[PDB]
């Protein structure tokens, strides 16, 4: 039975992604007064499915200076973590119940530098390891907001557990407070994942690599979204509707994937000085002076949480 | 109070992110000593019984005591409730 | 072992479609901001059991140390930036 | 127009919603009509273990109750 | 699987070994990486859940991070170092048979002593509180901030005081 | 037998390769404002999967859009050779098929076809984005009318 | 007749008012949710796309393509 | 216990030895050390958990917290090298021979 339950995990997710590919392109068709794909299929739902053959079908001109090792164990790693991560999530109920469960996802979130550095360093350049040192600073930099924010919003439920949140959020989202909290990890969400206005990374891999870290980047993605919508934005949970549950948190899952392309055709990109600039003199002051508010208001409130 | 006031809009208008960084800070530092509801935080993470409260012999000489966790010698924590 | 089969399925699903798809037919700012990291990714070490010290009975302590611990962090933040070390304006 | 999108949302949709229904089921088809007990520490455990060993199937959803 | 956390000390001790035999300085931090990688999940098996977290959240994305960063941009590979690591991978492959080796004598003169083969899966779990709640690692890691106030102060001043270490160092 | 399956075998490789087409735009010259005027609304480009500019590395076909030059040659015969087999070319305009109105100048290759090998010769000074179009789709049914895994097998 | 593009008329007031009114502007990030919406309302518009081979583009009869030699 | 005790001790000992038998970089000692500060790491958080002693947790924290320090501090002296010299090698710190 747990095969089964994993197959009916990862099968979804990844079709999931291959039609956000095409949700994307449509969103931004027509915000930009134009239709998107139509014809491969009805309304175009057989166009991921024409490009992954033709991906899978091309031929790999791999770079000859080059090390097949780091060649192939980058997108390999970058898939792996990117399902890996969708493991505990509870939707309700989660696949594999861990408590540290956010901690995992920190660190299996973080464990892809090495991949987009490892892809540099095989390309034997320097503007590609330019790319590279400077996409890694990206990504480091905003996981330290991504850690504090989430270090201190678990003190509203006194645990590092996921399931938990379905009770903390009971009553009330947690987005009423820590709507600042928010708005600072709706954002580290895109410039974790180089999603626009953070695309300074695409804006060098053969066929099936490309493919693997295409699935990698639209994954985190919508697992990012889905890690908001648990957090800030907790559905209902009335428990013997897990059914309830599944679909509110699709509908707002969505929502915040549409978003994010709401965003990449709404704004312009910015600028590597810019971005780091934002989070080491807006982000990181604020995030340390809420945490300090955060770590005060439980004690201050009678409200601390309990550890169950 | 006229320059330093003046100083503050000239903040506020160009770093409001400072001002409200700093200003967080201070109600950080200084709310917990004008609340009244500090106390009850101590006072609930005592009252929480992770372990197995070991008994005691009846010595004869210990009135304040219970012999039952039904009798009102002991501590009741009904302000919990009304809180 | 669930943990286990979860995540060597995965592995071998990545391996597969790389298989698959070949079958078918110096700058010091760089440094300082990774140094940046280091010393704030160690805080977070130090700072991720506030949770399990939020439950204690010393709490004018836990407030204490705590505070202790983010106004250094902001004080070496500002001096970091009063010396220019996140400028990139070489 | 606008709502030619819902061909491909609708189905990211229904791809979202088997994995939560479908554990949901699973779990209770796997343990006895129940959810699957939880053991964030050792007394859950403790407690599992021993439902376990009074079963007399080696499983710990079985419960027995008064009859016994 | 008695064997298990065997076979992940052994896994360290061959990464620790290509450490050792020194590949180059991008090798090298793979080899880490699986050392740390297993050094997380022996602990786990030991029960330390916060501890092995924390060393995959902070040894490696925040450490061998930058140790790659830091060889990526102060670092040239050189083409020597191809047959020099064919050389020294067959030398790891000898040191392993060694440690294979040693491990049999030592089994051999010390039964109950150095490793009790016999009592391989035992002897890693001596005691646990089975009714017990409030019992793991987090509960001792944030004693910091009650009592051990020392440690936690001793740690701050230490990453404080790196900032101005660095950049006078760096300047 | 065989061949039934494999015909449909070749029929779905090539459904995909038509489908799917990614364009290097090698524009150089005023042939390639009608290409922008195409991936806008009322063509709409990327409405039969042809993605508005991709990159060289990772592209199907190529759109050589104008006056190609003795300075500029190697450059575009280093991206053909950069490029991933199966790959396809389209010379848009005069000034890529035979030169045009800068045929009997000394700075110019008369023809793309010299430096790298054609498939689809669009007409026009420019041709209009419908005529692009229609090349585009020519290329398509091109793509279609292969048969490779029936010469492999019946080799 | 010339005219200024980035320039004020004069200095503006640093009043608690206005700047409160930029502070929010800053920190609530107003700018940039008028741009959503105009993504938005473009979203819900008719857009000009044609079916190519089954819908044409318009022309007129001075329509410059291919050549023909003619006949009485 | 003691099987993987002696396999951590056996893994420390042979990153000491990476560490007292150079090959020609700097790095390739660094990260010997650290390895050392991993081993170190596990034996103690293991001695801890089999002890129950939860008065000794926070010791890894602060191994790790310092030993990050240092390797910060090693790096920095690696990157002065390398920008003055060209390469992070050994045989080029043949001054104050004299
Ligand atoms: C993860 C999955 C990765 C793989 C991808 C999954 C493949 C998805 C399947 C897509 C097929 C779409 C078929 C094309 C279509 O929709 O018809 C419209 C197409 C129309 O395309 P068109 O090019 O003619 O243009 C349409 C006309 N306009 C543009 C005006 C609208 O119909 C055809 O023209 C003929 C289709 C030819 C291809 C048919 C495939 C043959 C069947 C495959 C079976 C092969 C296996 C048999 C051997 C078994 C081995 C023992
Ligand atoms: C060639 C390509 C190479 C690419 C490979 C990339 C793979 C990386 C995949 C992501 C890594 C995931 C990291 C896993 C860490 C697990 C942390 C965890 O939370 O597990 C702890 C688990 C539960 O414990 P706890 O939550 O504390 O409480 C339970 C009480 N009810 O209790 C347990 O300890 C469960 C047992 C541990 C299971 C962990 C196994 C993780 C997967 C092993 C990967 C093996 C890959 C090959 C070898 C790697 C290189 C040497
Ligand atoms: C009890 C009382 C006291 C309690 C304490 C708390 C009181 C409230 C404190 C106020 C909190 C303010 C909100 C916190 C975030 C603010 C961050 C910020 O302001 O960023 C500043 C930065 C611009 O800065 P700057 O360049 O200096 O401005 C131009 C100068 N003329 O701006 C930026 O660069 C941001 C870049 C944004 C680009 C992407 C925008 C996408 C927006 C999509 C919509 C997202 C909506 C949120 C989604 C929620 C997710 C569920
Ligand atoms: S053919 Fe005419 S329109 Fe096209 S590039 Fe040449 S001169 Fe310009």
């Amino acid at each position: 039975m747990f095969f089964i339950n994993i197959l009916t995990l990862l099968v979804p997710i990844l079709i999931a992604m291959a039609f956000l590919t095409l949700v994307e392109r449509k969103i931004l068709g027509y915000m930009q007064l134009r239709k998107g794909p139509n014809i491969v299929g009805p309304y175009g739902i057989l166009q991921p499915f024409a490009d992954a053959m033709k991906l899978f079908m091309k031929e790999p001109m791999r770079p000859l200076t080059t090390s097949m090792s780091l060649f192939i164990i980058a997108p390999t790693l970058s898939l792996t973590l990117a399902l890996s991560l969708w493991v505990p999530l509870p939707m309700p109920h989660p696949l594999i119940n861990l408590n540290l469960g956010i901690l995992f996802i920190l660190a299996t979130s973080s464990l892809s530098v090495y991949s987009i550095l490892w892809s540099g360093w095989a390309s034997n350049s320097k503007y590609s390891l330019f790319g590279a040192l400077r996409a890694v600073a990206q990504t480091i930099s905003y996981e330290v907001t991504m850690a504090i924010i989430l270090l201190s919003v678990l003190l509203m439920n006194g645990s590092y557990s996921l399931q938990t949140l379905i009770t903390t959020q009971e009553h009330m989202w947690l987005l009423l407070p820590a709507w600042p909290m928010a708005m600072m990890w709706f954002i580290s969400t895109l410039a974790e994942t180089n999603r626009a206005p953070f695309d300074l990374t695409e804006g060098e891999y053969a066929a099936g690599p490309f493919a693997l870290f295409f699935m990698a980047e639209y994954t985190n993605i919508i697992l990012m979204n889905a890690l908001t919508t648990i957090i800030f934005l907790g559905p209902l949970y009335y428990i013997n509707l897990p059914e309830l549950y599944s679909t509110n948190f699709m509908m707002e899952a969505l929502l915040l994937s549409s978003t994010f392309l709401w965003i990449r055709a709404s704004y312009p990109r910015f600028r590597y000085d810019q971005l780091m600039h934002l989070l080491w003199k807006n982000f990181l002051p604020l995030t340390l002076a809420l945490c300090m508010w955060h770590i005060s208001l439980p004690i201050f409130t009678a409200g601390v949480p309990p550890y169950m | 109070a006229g320059r330093i006031s003046a100083f503050l809009k000239n903040a506020w208008a160009k770093e409001p992110v400072l001002v409200v960084s700093f200003s967080v800070w201070g109600l950080a530092i200084i709310m917990p000593m004008i609340s009244p509801y500090t106390k009850y935080a101590s006072m609930i993470n005592k009252a929480t019984p992770y372990n197995y409260p070991v008994p005691v012999r009846d010595d004869g000489n210990m009135p304040d005591v219970p012999s039952h966790p039904q009798d009102p010698l002991g501590p009741s924590l009904d302000w919990l409730k009304n809180l | 072992m669930n943990l286990y089969t979860v995540i060597f399925i995965n592995i071998l699903l990545s391996l597969t479609l790389i298989l698959v798809a070949f079958w078918l037919p110096f700058s010091m700012k760089f440094f300082l901001v990774a140094i940046t990291f280091l010393l704030f990714d160690l805080e977070i070490a130090l700072l991720l059991p506030l949770p399990w010290a939020i439950q204690t009975i010393k709490t004018s302590t836990m407030m204490i140390m705590a505070f202790i611990l983010v106004t250094i962090l902001s004080l070496g933040l500002a001096y970091e930036w009063t010396q220019k070390g996140l400028e990139w304006t070489e | 127009m606008w709502f030619e999108i819902l061909p491909g949302l609708a189905i990211m949709g229904v791809c979202l919603v088997i994995p939560g229904v479908s554990t949901a089921y699973i779990h209770k088809f796997t343990n006895g009509g129940k959810e699957k007990r939880v053991a964030r520490v050792q007394y859950q455990w403790y407690l599992m273990e021993r439902d376990r060993r009074i079963s007399g199937v080696n499983r710990y959803y079985v419960s027995k109750g008064l009859e016994n | 699987m008695n064997n298990y956390i065997f076979v992940l000390s052994s896994l360290f001790l061959v990464g620790c070994l290509g450490l050792a035999l020194k590949p180059s300085p991008i090798y090298g931090g793979l080899g880490l990486i699986v050392s740390g990688f297993v050094g997380c999940l022996m602990v786990l098996g030991f029960g330390g859940s916060f501890l092995g977290l924390m060393v995959f959240l902070i040894y490696l994305g925040g450490m061998l991070v930058v140790f790659g960063y830091t060889t990526a941009m102060a670092t040239e590979e050189y083409p020597e170092t191809w047959g020099s690591n064919w050389l020294i991978l067959g030398f790891l492959v000898l040191g392993v048979i060694m440690e294979v080796f040693l491990i049999c004598v030592l089994n051999y003169y010390d039964e109950v002593g150095v490793i009790n083969l016999d009592g391989l899966g035992d002897w890693l779990m001596y005691e646990v509180d089975d009714v017990g709640v409030m019992l793991e690692g987090g509960i001792g890691v944030a004693a910091m901030y009650s009592c051990a106030t020392w440690m936690m102060v001793v740690a701050g001043w230490s990453l404080f005081a790196g900032i101005f270490i660095i950049i006078e160092i760096t300047r | 037998r065989a061949e039934y399956v494999v015909t449909k075998l070749d029929d779905l490789i090539n459904w995909a390769r038509r489908s799917s087409l990614w364009p290097m735009t090698f524009g150089l010259a005023c042939c390639a404002v009608e290409m922008m005027h195409m991936a806008a609304p009322r063509y709409d480009m990327d409405r039969f999967g042809v993605v508005f500019r991709a990159s060289p590395r990772q592209a199907d076909v190529m759109i050589v859009a104008g006056t190609l030059t003795n300075k500029m040659a190697p450059a575009l015969r280093k991206v053909y050779d950069q490029m991933p087999e199966p790959r396809y070319v389209v010379s848009m305009g005069s000034c890529a098929n035979g030169g045009g109105y800068y045929h009997y100048s000394y700075s110019v290759v008369r023809g793309c076809d010299r430096i790298v090998p054609v498939d689809i010769y669009v007409p026009g000074c420019p041709p209009t984005a419908e005529a692009l179009l229609y090349g585009i789709l020519q290329l398509q049914r091109k793509i279609k009318r292969e048969q490779k895994l029936k010469i492999w097998y019946r080799r | 007749t010339y005219k200024y593009v980035n320039k004020k008329e004069q200095e503006s007031e640093v009043d608690m008012k206005s700047a409160t009114d930029n502070a929010a502007r800053i920190l609530m990030w107003t700018e940039l949710i008028r741009g959503l919406g105009m993504t938005l309302s473009y979203l819900f518009r008719e857009p000009a796309t044609i079916n190519y081979p089954f819908e044409k583009g318009p022309l007129s009869p001075r329509f410059r393509g291919e050549h023909a030699l003619r006949r009485y | 216990m003691p099987s993987t005790f002696f396999n951590l001790t056996m893994a420390f000992s042979l990153s000491l030895l990476g560490t007292l038998m150079f090959r020609s970089h700097l790095m390739s000692t660094l990260l010997c050390l650290e390895g050392m500060v991993l081993s170190l790491f596990i034996m103690t958080s293991v001695t801890s958990l089999n002890s129950n002693s939860m008065s000794s947790m926070p010791i890894p924290i602060t191994i790790l917290v310092f030993a990050a320090c240092e390797a910060a501090v090693g790096l920095a002296l690696l990157v002065k090298v390398s920008n003055t010299y060209g390469t992070d090698y050994v045989q080029n710190l043949n001054l104050l021979q004299c």
